[PDB]
This record gives C-alpha cells, sequence and structure tokens, in this order.
C-alpha cells in the first residue's frame, strides 16, 4: 500500500507546521499539561532554576574530662 | 462495478484453480472496508483493504 505510503507522511508535514505546541488543545492540553508539570514538583520538591546550596553545618564540641589523679 | 473491470476477475479467478470446472461467485457490499476487496477462495482470504492503517501502529510502536 505505497499509495497509504505517501499519505501519512503528507499528512505528517502539516504536523510539521506549528506555532504555539498543540493545534487542537483547547481546554484539553493546556490543562493536562499543567496538572502533569504539577505532580513532577507536588511529591517531588519545590526547587528553582538555578540556587545553590546554601546551608552551614556545626560540628560536635569536644569536652574535657576532670580527673584528680596517682 | 462495470463489464471491463468484471469479466477479468471472472476469469483471473479461473487461472488459479485449473481442474476442468465451471466457476460461480458471490457478491456482498461492505463500506467499512473503505478502499479495497477482500476475496476468498475456498479458505484462501487474500486481503487488501484499509485494515492498513491499523498496521500503521509499528510507527507508534518504537
Amino acid at each position: 500500500v505505497q499509495k497509504l505510503f505517501v499519505d501519512k507522511i503528507r499528512e505528517y508535514r502539516t504536523k510539521r507546521q506549528t506555532s504555539g505546541g498543540p493545534v487542537d488543545a483547547g481546554p484539553e492540553y493546556q490543562q493536562d499539561l499543567d496538572r502533569e508539570l504539577f505532580k513532577l514538583k507536588q511529591m517531588y520538591g519545590k526547587a528553582d532554576m538555578n540556587t545553590f546550596p546554601n546551608f552551614t553545618f556545626e560540628d560536635p564540641k569536644f569536652e574535657a574530662v576532670e580527673k584528680p589523679q596517682s | 462495478l462495470d463489464e471491463a473491470t468484471l469479466t477479468e476477475l471472472k476469469t483471473v479467478l479461473k487461472s488459479f484453480l485449473s481442474k476442468g470446472q465451471i466457476l460461480k461467485l458471490e457478491v456482498k457490499v461492505d463500506p467499512s472496508i473503505m478502499g479495497g476487496m477482500i476475496v476468498r477462495i475456498g479458505e484462501k482470504y487474500v486481503d487488501m483493504s484499509a485494515k492498513t492503517k491499523i498496521q500503521k501502529l509499528s510507527r507508534a510502536m518504537r
């Protein structure tokens, strides 16, 4: 069916004329890609784009031992 | 169809069997097959139709 071989490539080239993502999204693709974009961040964490690690650690304080001896 | 494309298929379907015989046939019209014809010489079923849209699952099958 090479007449069908040409007819699924030629209506693939029409999909390669794109402006803003989906062609017939409407309220469908706008809600779904925003529902999924939250879920990759919801149970994952709150993370910005480029912020480095900012913290500070304190070690164990070295106490002394009192000892009258001999 | 017309006479020039049917009397071939009432004669090119005789070229298969070749055993001194006088062939018979049935016709039934179906539009869900979009663009072809299926034929069944006995239990043979050479299918050429618009099933070939489902065979383009391999494009979506990695």
